């Protein structure tokens, strides 16, 4: 399945793919929409499960809302299993009072015209994104969580792992895109998410500097390498640690240093969660 | 007759009869939709007048009746509830008649014609259940005063009077009305109620006064005349001038605002009012110093603004262009007026 980033001109889609994708995501342009027959829209929209519409908060959005409503009607008449999300963008220059009023105005303007159309069965989500923050990564993570059909199993696994091991917060990141596949039931703090995102940057950059011998051997590694595991202790009685789960996944957990004295039991539960994740994501019958 | 109602009661194509909404009888329908159906799928009538005659024949034979049981009325074209076989029904449901206004068949304008052309109430009242989402535990209600008639070249007025209403729930209901009006192709905006009233009046403001835009009708006069319509009879002449002035108001997008006078008789002391399509500008024709009375709609704020209302500087540009047109800048008005003479073939 693919992810289609819709919207209008000067909405911020190219900057989103510059930040997230450039460090299946497709960017349709702000013009030549579904009324035009320049592309086979019904063939693409059948294979696409996530539709994202980017709405500028500062600019006028009523024509954007009408284009969004006719695009929602088009994709519902194509397939009933598509997920629709609304990306309210360019909120870096806005104040704290402006964002809540803009979100309330956009949600009240959209969810009543959804009832006016009559397609009340489909769920439409709303996200506050900005390319200068990490909220675009969290919004794309919540988009990606809808497409994965294995989200409640991983979420229940992370819930019982956080309850058993006294782990405050857990994420299942993808290290290439800094997008977390699953997290626990506790809310995601932005101060936790920034240091969890930069933890991957420190690990990947130091492993790119010093992981030169073997590592990227063209034929095959003669010895199987260890998984990348890291531990950082901070001064505010908190410990961050990573364990490499798969070839593209990792598990960053936030644990108090009072509870990190029994780090062997947390390591054993991380190994059991590694076995669970590698058995879930393996090909089966 | 009977087979027409049997064709109307078809479940497959039929007419869209109303559902089991609370307060409404079964087999209820809107009169406008079934008049539109009796235009198309019928035994051979075309215009609306004989469709109204057929529905009046069905009303006289008690095949259909009003949803209130008021079996004394004629068939009224518009949003009127009728069912297939008192005044408390009039205080619950909105019922707006439709004016079948004749189109301008004569290419000569109405201020240049050789001969001038020359039931339901004007205002209707319903009682509104303001709280519909049950946000408040108490009972809230307001009285709504609306126009009994609808015309496509006239503005439709809604007046709300309230005491026992929490104004947040009323603002939510008006915002839902504004969203529905934007989706339906209309524009529902708040307007001033007394925009040309004196400061001593009830609806007037002490710091508000109207601006005057003079209309230069001296340049439109011929060589040796003092009346613009001296070729016709003089007794209708000012009325012709009124129509001519209305024609210029129809060029700049002003719609006639038939305001209901609050118990005011003596119809020479109330003047016709015009409202722009954006709802930004009021316009009044006075009467002797032929021109326009210009007022701003200060009730139109940012939250009601859209693409159909323009920007915040639309009214200043409209004032500048209207002042330029009324003063005969670049011989624009003569370019209008002689073009009207080009309709006098
Ligand atoms: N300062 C700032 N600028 C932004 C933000 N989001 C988008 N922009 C700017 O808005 C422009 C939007 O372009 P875009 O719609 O993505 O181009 P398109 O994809 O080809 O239609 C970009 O060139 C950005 O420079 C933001 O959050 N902050």
């Amino acid at each position: 399945r693919k992810i289609i980033l819709m919207g209008l001109r000067r909405s911020g889609k190219s900057s989103i793919q510059k930040v997230v994708f450039y460090k299946s995501v497709w960017d349709f342009p702000g013009q030549v929409d579904v009324f035009d027959a320049a592309f086979d829209f019904e063939s693409i929209f059948t294979q696409v499960g996530a539709l994202i519409f980017v709405i500028d908060a500062q600019d006028d959005y009523l024509d954007a809302l009408a284009r969004l409503h006719v695009t929602v009607a088009r994709v519902v008449t194509i397939n009933p299993n598509i997920c629709i999300e609304v990306f309210i963008h360019k909120v870096d220059g806005l104040s704290d009072e402006f964002k809540i009023d803009t979100q309330r105005d956009i949600q009240q303007r959209t969810q009543d015209e959804l009832a006016d159309i009559g397609l009340e069965n489909v769920p439409i989500s709303f996200h506050l994104t900005s390319i200068f923050d990490h909220s675009i990564f969290e919004a794309f993570s919540r988009v990606i969580q809808k497409l994965i059909p294995q989200l409640p199993t991983l979420e229940n696994l992370l819930n019982i792992f956080c309850s058993n091991s006294l782990v405050e917060k857990a994420y299942l990141f993808d290290v290439l895109s800094k997008i977390y596949v699953a997290t626990d039931s506790s809310p995601v703090d932005v101060q936790s998410y920034e240091i969890c995102s930069d933890f991957i940057d420190v690990i990947l950059d130091i492993g790119s500097i010093y992981g030169r011998s073997s590592q990227l051997k063209p034929g095959h590694s003669p010895e199987i390498l260890d998984e990348t595991s890291s531990v950082i202790r901070l001064s505010n009685d908190l410990v961050l640690f990573l364990r490499e789960m798969n070839q593209y996944l990792a598990l960053i957990c936030i644990v108090r240093a009072d509870n990190f004295e029994k780090s062997g039991l947390i390591e054993y539960n991380v190994q059991c969660l590694q076995t669970a994740i590698q058995s879930i994501f393996s090909p089966r019958t | 007759l009977t087979e027409i109602l049997e064709a109307m009661k078809h479940p497959s194509t039929g007419v869209q009869l109303l559902s089991e909404q609370k307060g409404l009888s079964p087999y209820c329908f809107i009169s406008a939709e079934v008049v539109h159906w009796l235009v198309n799928h019928v035994e051979g009538i075309q215009t609306q007048a004989m469709a109204i005659d057929i529905m009046q024949k069905m009303l006289e034979e008690q095949l259909i009746t009003h949803a209130s049981g008021e079996a004394w009325r004629t068939f009224i074209y518009g949003f009127y509830f009728y069912k297939i076989v008192f005044a408390s029904f009039q205080r619950k449901w909105f019922e707006v008649a439709f004016v079948a206004e004749e189109l301008v068949h004569s290419e000569i304008p109405a201020f240049l014609l050789p001969w001038l052309p020359s039931t339901v109430p004007e205002q209707r009242t319903v009682t509104l259940d303001v709280d519909v989402n049950n946000r408040t535990d108490r009972l809230e209600w307001c009285s709504c005063y609306y126009h009994g008639n609808f015309s496509l070249n006239a503005a439709f007025e809604i007046k709300l009077h309230w005491m026992a209403v929490t104004a947040a729930v009323l603002f939510e209901m008006v915002q839902g009305w504004h969203r529905k009006a934007t989706s339906c192709g209309f524009l529902l905006v708040p307007v001033l109620e007394g925009p040309f009233a004196l400061p001593s009046y009830l609806y007037g403001d002490p710091l508000r006064a109207q601006l005057f835009i003079p209309l230069n009708i001296s340049c439109l006069l011929k060589e040796g005349s003092e009346h613009l319509f001296d070729s016709f009879e003089p007794e209708t002449y000012w009325d012709r001038m009124h129509l001519f002035q209305e024609a210029i108001a129809h060029r700049f997008g002003f719609v006639q605002d038939k305001y209901s006078a609050s118990a005011f008789n003596f119809p020479a002391e109330n003047k016709p009012q015009y409202i722009h399509v954006t709802g930004t500008v009021f316009l009044q024709l006075p009467y002797e110093r032929v021109g326009y009375n210009w007022a701003y709609n200060t009730m139109l704020t940012k939250t009601w603004r859209s693409s159909a209302t323009g920007d915040e500087k639309f009214a200043d540009r409209l004032l500048k262009d209207f002042t330029d047109f009324c003063i005969n800048r670049d011989n624009r008005l003569v370019t209008f007026w002689t073009s009207c003479l080009e309709k006098m073939h």
